[PDB]
C-alpha cells in the first residue's frame, strides 16, 4: 500500500519535473558541474521577466548571463554567475520574488 | 545561452593551472636532490 | 561574457603563486644544505686538529 502510495508520486512529480528540468538542461550546456561557473536555474513566467531582469540587473550588472528557452507560459531561466558572486546571484532573484 | 563558451574557456584556464602545480612541485624536487648530494 | 575574463585574470594568478612559490622554498631549502655543509666540513676538521696536537703531545710525553 505503501509502495503503491510512492509509485504514483514518483510517477506525478517526475513527469510534472521533466519539462522544467529538460528546459532549463537545455539552456545550461552543464554549469552546476564547474565551480568556476555556477548557474542558478529558476523558472519564471514572462510577467516577471522585466522585473527579475531589472533586479538581477542591479546587482550582477552585465556579470552574469541571463538566458532563458520557455517551458510554456513562461520561461526555464539561468542566472549564471562566477564564483564570488552566488551570494548576490541568490538575493537578487530573490527581490523580484523569484528564487533558485 | 553564451553559457557553452563560458563553460569551456573554464577547464582551459585551469589545466594552465594544473602545468604550474607540477612544475612547481618539481623545483622542490629538483632543490631535494641537491641537498642530498651536497650533504653525501 | 563578461564572466569569464574574470575567472582567467583569477586562475591565473594561482598558476604564478605556484610556481614562484615552488622556487623560495627550493631557495630555502638550497639554504638550509648550504649551510649544514659548511659548519659539518668546518667542525670535523676541528675535532681532528685537536686530536692532533694534543697526540703529538702524548708521543713526546711517551
Amino acid at each position: 500500500t505503501r509502495q503503491k502510495q510512492e509509485l504514483e508520486e514518483e510517477l506525478a512529480l517526475a513527469q510534472a519535473y521533466l519539462e522544467p528540468l529538460e528546459r532549463l538542461a537545455a539552456l545550461a550546456h552543464g554549469l552546476d558541474k564547474s565551480p568556476f561557473l555556477r548557474v542558478i536555474p529558476f523558472l519564471l513566467t514572462e510577467k516577471e521577466l522585466p522585473l527579475v531582469e531589472e533586479a538581477l540587473r542591479k546587482a550582477l550588472e552585465d556579470r552574469y548571463l541571463l538566458a532563458h528557452e520557455a517551458y510554456a507560459g513562461g520561461v526555464a531561466a539561468l542566472v549564471v554567475v562566477h564564483r564570488k558572486e552566488v551570494d548576490q546571484a541568490k538575493a537578487a532573484l530573490s527581490r523580484a520574488g523569484v528564487a533558485e | 545561452g553564451l553559457i557553452k563558451s563560458l563553460a569551456e574557456k573554464e577547464k582551459q584556464l585551469l589545466e594552465r593551472l594544473e602545468a604550474a602545480k607540477k612544475e612547481a612541485e618539481e623545483r622542490v624536487k629538483r632543490a631535494e636532490a641537491e641537498a642530498k648530494a651536497l650533504l653525501e | 561574457s563578461k564572466l569569464e575574463a574574470i575567472l582567467s585574470q583569477e586562475v591565473e594568478a594561482e598558476i604564478q603563486a605556484l610556481l614562484q612559490e615552488a622556487e623560495a622554498k627550493a631557495e630555502a631549502v638550497k639554504r638550509e644544505a648550504e649551510e649544514k655543509a659548511k659548519a659539518l666540513l668546518q667542525a670535523r676538521e676541528r675535532a681532528l686538529e685537536a686530536q692532533y696536537r694534543a697526540a703529538l703531545r702524548r708521543a713526546e710525553s711517551a
